[PDB]
């Protein structure tokens, strides 16, 4: 009945973004007030020595949308972009986390991809993680937003910074045009895809990589889960082992990541987190990116898988590997113990 | 998104103010002479001179009534507000 | 979707892209002119060195009530009284002219009266001018306003500064209860009044001032005119000469002024202006007061009599005896050349 | 002051808040209008702005065809918004 309301109803198109995930660790704050949060954050920033505690407490306990509202209110109050203010006020890994949290999921993924390809030294691990784990919708929005942010198609940058079948696979996946989940189980096609995967790889000298690429990028995820299960009937090694035997380097890394994402994405992210912390120091880039990007998607399942496999909680490992306000932020994004 | 933006609230006020007075006498969706004068005198006293010629008010009413039905609907009320704002902008621009 | 609806509305509106037809009426009803005048005056004031030219051009070319409108708008916009601002910004005679113009006729007359009675001394010339020249209506409004501007009645302050039959005359006149014009001539009362006025002064060894005051304050103006013309049949001297021979001083001056007004008020003001500019320098007080007080009363008649008697226009003498924006203001009040 | 007066004042000042950033200080170019909408009516264009539709809007708001939006055209725009919202009374 108000102008804001009218314009909102009219603006909502037909698509309401998408329904929220019940498996995210970060939920929408119930008693949300964007102005109060913007004000408190401003006062925390302008406090001598900077009050990181308050900034973390607020931002890690608001949904991404709510963070956008906070950013808007903050710009309206101070005539300064919140991301810039926090960039100048913060440092180290905490800065990376907060700045990551301030971006929309598409903006965040786009800038992580760009960063992975920026400079002659390409970061294949990050590129692979993002391109192999994102769904059709997520990738459509990523292609769009990447194009808006950097004035270049994501695909062209991928092509510029990759080569061979690794390039072909990355480009194929990035298109985000995987077949959607059908209502019928295509048993015949499951069997035929299993046979084709076997024939293209372990059964022959060398590898028919384009066959693998076609099957593993075009078929729906449930179909491919069944295909990988049927594949074990034909091959003495499962899909992952077969990949390890057939290919190497970037291509192998990409296929392993992809098959993991298809079989069990939460487990995939749990293993990546473990890898980021298990050894000397921390792979902070990966840790942070995963804690930020999965915080409202499947962090609860990631935590479940992690605790099940490694025996201690994700919370525990973060707690042992990081310190200070940075640690506190990551633990907030974790959601809790176990 | 609570706390509507200034311009949104301004539009809200503009819309509600019309029905605040049009919903008193006669047509519930139109303003007559009396209702319009109430709206002017009460909601915009800062725009009224020290004195008010009734003939100038009649000419105003006649000019706002574009379709000639002895009343001012929301559209003509909008062109009125537009005129007021344009006066304000005249005072803003040069000075 | 909002854009769609907006476009439909725009098509409904059309591209009428000239100042809308109702704009004129809106400006008229809201008194746009007074607001513009006010803003221009404020700009002229705040201008370094003060732009007196614009102040004069505007204020001396507006009617008194229009000046009241401009003062109202100025006070509403600046949150400062126009009279005070112009008081600070102006000086010399131009200040007294502009400040004089800002008052209503009754307020101006009252302030001039209090000014004439201010101090240990008294400007009985100004007092005589106002009291003898103003009509009954004007005098009643002057009383009512004087009683509000200051704590006391006009008559009270009058009888506190004058004395004797001069006081009696000034009070009688200031009463403003003169008999109004009559449809009947009443020739008998005319002859009796004239002959009484003769028997009260010239024929007598002394002079009967009370009878003089009574007759010349109670009777109506036309009746008194015919009485004064009938007086020329009984006395070898006209009324003015008789006054000049029967009484001296302030009473003489008062009687002369009164008879002059009664016989021909515009000619009275014309002669008074001529005297104000006649000799060395200028009687600026008188000139200013007359030009201000009569600009919207009988200025055309004053100019007519002035031109008729002195050969050249009031405009000419004003131009010759005054210079600068002061001169411009006076000439503006004059209304043009003759 | 009175609510409608403050509303009008917001209307007037908001225009000049964005009109004076680039080029003609008394007219809104495309980017200036876009910014005004983005900051003052965020739900108008929505999360993702249809550039084609926005160009149509800019084009139709530009009655005198000088590729920019002056104050009168801006008044027509706001009037259209107010009428649209009024229709859902
Ligand atoms: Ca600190
Ligand atoms: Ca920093
Ligand atoms: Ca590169
Ligand atoms: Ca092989
Ligand atoms: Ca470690
Ligand atoms: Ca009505
Ligand atoms: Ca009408
Ligand atoms: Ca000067
Ligand atoms: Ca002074
Ligand atoms: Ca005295
Ligand atoms: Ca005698
Ligand atoms: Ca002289
Ligand atoms: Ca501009
Ligand atoms: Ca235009």
């Amino acid at each position: 009945s108000t102008v804001h309301e009218i314009l909102c109803k009219l603006s909502l198109e037909g698509d309401h973004s998408t329904p929220p995930s019940a498996y995210g660790s970060v939920k929408a704050y119930t008693n949300f007030d964007a102005e109060r949060d913007a004000l408190n954050i401003e006062t925390a920033i302008k406090t001598k020595g900077v009050d990181e505690v308050t900034i973390v407490n607020i931002l890690t306990n608001r949904s991404n949308e709510q963070r956008q509202d906070i950013a808007f209110a903050y710009q309206r109050r101070t005539k300064k972009e919140l991301a810039s203010a926090l960039k100048s006020a913060l440092s180290g890994h905490l800065e990376t986390v907060i700045l990551g949290l301030l971006k929309t999921p598409a903006q965040y993924d786009a800038s992580e991809l760009k960063a992975s390809m920026k400079g002659l030294g390409t970061d294949e691990d990050s590129l692979i993680e993002i391109i192999c784990s994102r769904t059709n919708q997520e990738l459509q929005e990523i292609n769009r937003v990447y194009k808006e942010m950097y004035k270049t198609d994501l695909e062209k940058d991928i092509i510029s910074d990759t080569s061979g079948d690794f390039r072909k696979l990355m480009v194929a996946l990035a298109k985000g045009r995987r077949a959607e989940d059908g209502s019928v189980i295509d048993y015949e096609l499951i069997d035929q895809d299993a046979r084709d995967l076997y024939d293209a790889g372990v059964k022959r000298k060398g590898t028919d990589v384009p066959k693998w690429i076609s099957i593993m990028t075009e078929r729906s995820v449930p179909h491919l889960q069944k295909v990988f299960d049927r594949y074990k009937s034909y091959s003495p090694y499962d899909m992952l082992e077969s990949i390890r035997k057939e290919v190497k380097g970037d291509l192998e890394n990409a296929f392993l990541n992809l098959v993991q994402c298809i079989q069990n994405k939460p487990l995939y992210f749990a293993d990546r987190l473990y890898d980021s912390m298990k050894g000397k120091g921390t792979r902070d880039k990966v840790l942070i990116r995963i804690m930020v990007s999965r915080s409202e998607v499947d962090m609860l399942k990631i935590r479940s898988e992690f605790k099940r496999k490694y025996g201690k909680s994700l919370y525990y490992y973060i707690q042992q590997d990081t310190k200070g306000d940075y640690q506190k932020a990551l633990l907030y994004l974790c959601g809790g113990d176990d | 998104s609570h706390m509507a933006c200034p311009l949104e609230k301004a539009l809200d006020v503009m819309v509600s103010t019309f029905h605040k007075y049009s919903g008193k006498e006669g047509d519930k969706f139109k303003l007559n002479k009396s209702e319009l004068k109430e709206l002017l005198t009460r909601e915009l006293p800062s725009f009224l001179g020290k004195r008010t010629d009734e003939a100038a008010f009649q000419k105003l009413m006649s000019n706002l009534d574009s379709n000639r039905d002895n009343e001012v609907d929301f559209q003509e009320y909008c062109v009125f507000l537009s005129c007021i704002a344009m006066m304000c902008n005249e005072f803003f621009e040069g000075f």
